[PDB]
């Protein structure tokens, strides 16, 4: 059965957006003349222009297909009629008979606008035959909620050591999540949570390099990506091991050794290096070189 | 559980050199130390016990008998200011996940000799005290863990006054 649909586009203020009118059910005789009216709120959008669709077949379609926008009276007029005067341009296939192409406007009103076919002449078959058709109105669904292309890759990470609320936000913050081969990266926050948006479809996989300044780089391969993908929980985060100070993927002596050159600097002092003060207390000491030692000899394969 | 200062003799001439052993007893998992001393150097001074050589910013006392397989990588570290009176001084083995995997610790020993030199026969104290960098130590001791943790709920026991 003939159908004359408008569709639905969901935008913010400032989008543009397109409005599909789609024909289902179109008589093996082809359609050769339609006429129908569309309103809509200009508080809401701002037509910019209506595309012949996929169905107009007219070499030079605005001899078969024209609109007509009237913003003051909140209407487009749709004309079609096959202009070739023999059937030749006469719609034969279900699909797109036009793009609504609309601007939503800067400070609109949000909420679904509704794009609604007013009035309704009649379509005609070749032989000048009205063919009996059903309406269904469509819309714009505006809100302010944003729409990101491509997926989510996100996680916590943690670093493997001892510390309280005073500093947490601070150990936990700024490793640098990487995806490489990519311009695409996430800095960890206070929670150890980073997220990566706008990451493209990778069913091959990506690799993961997690790097802070005194860490152990460690790199996560194999992240397989066909959604929105989380690598690890807060409850099972990715751990990092501190101690690579002297940077060569390896905690050893001269790790160690740099540490050594601060010690028992305090916060505030002339020696104090505020990435050699390991757990944050305020003092570099044992108990710093001792979390360096958790991972003595280490390099990044061992993760 | 204790950590301890101890002198052999508590009595002596100027010129003569007490000895005082720091020792750790039942600390369990142990695998390195800091410890800050204070003494007053207008009356006492560090000296090596065995052969009398001033301590300097950067001598380690002698002595141990705990951590002293270099397979796990002792590190040891001196950070005295004798002309204030003050020793620190701190040692762990690097390696503690392969002394772990070992399975024992040695959780009593001596960890420190050091000599005193009697520069006046004046009443005097010698004793383990807290220090602007060592925040959270117990009494200026912090005794850490094979898994590089810092071991709590032990006892100092400082020496009684050299009278
Ligand atoms: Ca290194
Ligand atoms: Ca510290
Ligand atoms: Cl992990």
């Amino acid at each position: 059965k003939l159908t004359l649909k408008i569709g639905r586009a969901e935008g913010r203020p400032g989008d543009t957006v397109e409005i599909p009118v789609n024909l289902y059910g179109v008589p093996q005789k082809g359609i050769a003349s339609g006429d129908f009216v569309v309103s809509y709120d200009p508080n809401v959008l701002e037509i910019i222009e209506i595309e012949p669709g996929e169905l107009i077949v007219d070499p030079n379609p605005t001899k078969s297909f024209d609109t007509a926008v009237y913003p003051d009276r909140k209407m487009i007029v749709f004309l079609f009629a096959e202009d070739s005067g023999t059937g030749a341009y006469a719609i034969t296939e279900d699909g797109v008979f036009a793009t609504i192409v609309a601007k939503v406007k800067e400070g609109a009103p949000e909420g679904f606008s509704a794009i609604e076919i007013s009035e309704f002449g009649a379509f005609a078959d070749n032989d000048l035959v009205e063919v009996e058709t059903d309406l269904i109105n469509g819309g714009v669904l505006v809100t302010n909620k944003p729409v990101i292309e491509g997926y989510k890759v996100s996680g916590y990470i943690l670093p493997d050591f001892s510390f309280d609320a005073t500093v947490a936000p601070l150990v936990k913050a700024g490793f640098k999540v990487e995806i490489v081969g990519t311009e695409l990266y996430a800095v960890t926050d206070a929670n150890g949570y980073f997220e990566i948006t706008g990451v493209p479809a990778n069913a091959s996989g990506y690799t993961l390099k997690i790097s802070r300044a005194t860490y152990l780089d460690r790199v996560i391969a194999n992240v397989v990506v066909t959604g929105d993908t989380s690598v690890s929980t807060s409850q099972a985060p990715i751990m990092m091991w501190v101690g690579d100070i002297v940077k060569d993927n390896s905690i050893n002596l001269l790790d160690v050794a740099e540490v050594i050159r601060c010690f028992n600097a305090t916060k505030g002092s002339a020696n104090y290096v505020e990435e050699l003060d390991i757990n944050r207390n305020g003092a570099i000491n044992m108990q710093d070189i001792m979390i360096v030692h958790k991972h003595f000899g280490a390099t990044s394969s061992d993760y | 559980s204790s950590i301890e200062l101890k002198f052999d003799r508590n009595k002596g001439e100027v010129g003569d050199i007490l000895i005082g052993t720091v020792r750790i007893n039942n600390i369990k998992n142990f695998a390195g130390f800091q410890v800050n001393i204070v003494y007053d150097p207008k009356v006492l001074m560090a000296v090596d016990p065995e052969t009398g050589k001033e301590f300097t910013s950067s001598t380690f006392p002698p002595g141990r008998t705990v951590l002293k397989n270099n397979a796990y990588g002792p590190i040891q570290i001196a950070d005295n200011d004798p002309e204030k009176g003050i020793l620190n001084f701190a040692l762990a083995y690097s390696y503690i996940a392969g002394y772990k995997e070992t399975g024992v610790a040695e959780e009593s020993g001596i960890i420190a000799k050091i000599g005193f030199k009697i520069l006046q026969k004046k009443s005097t104290a010698v004793k383990f005290q807290d220090t602007l960098s060592m925040p959270g130590a117990i009494s200026g001791t912090q005794l850490f863990d094979w898994d590089g943790e810092v071991i709590t709920g032990y006892e100092v026991i400082q020496p009684d006054v050299l009278s």
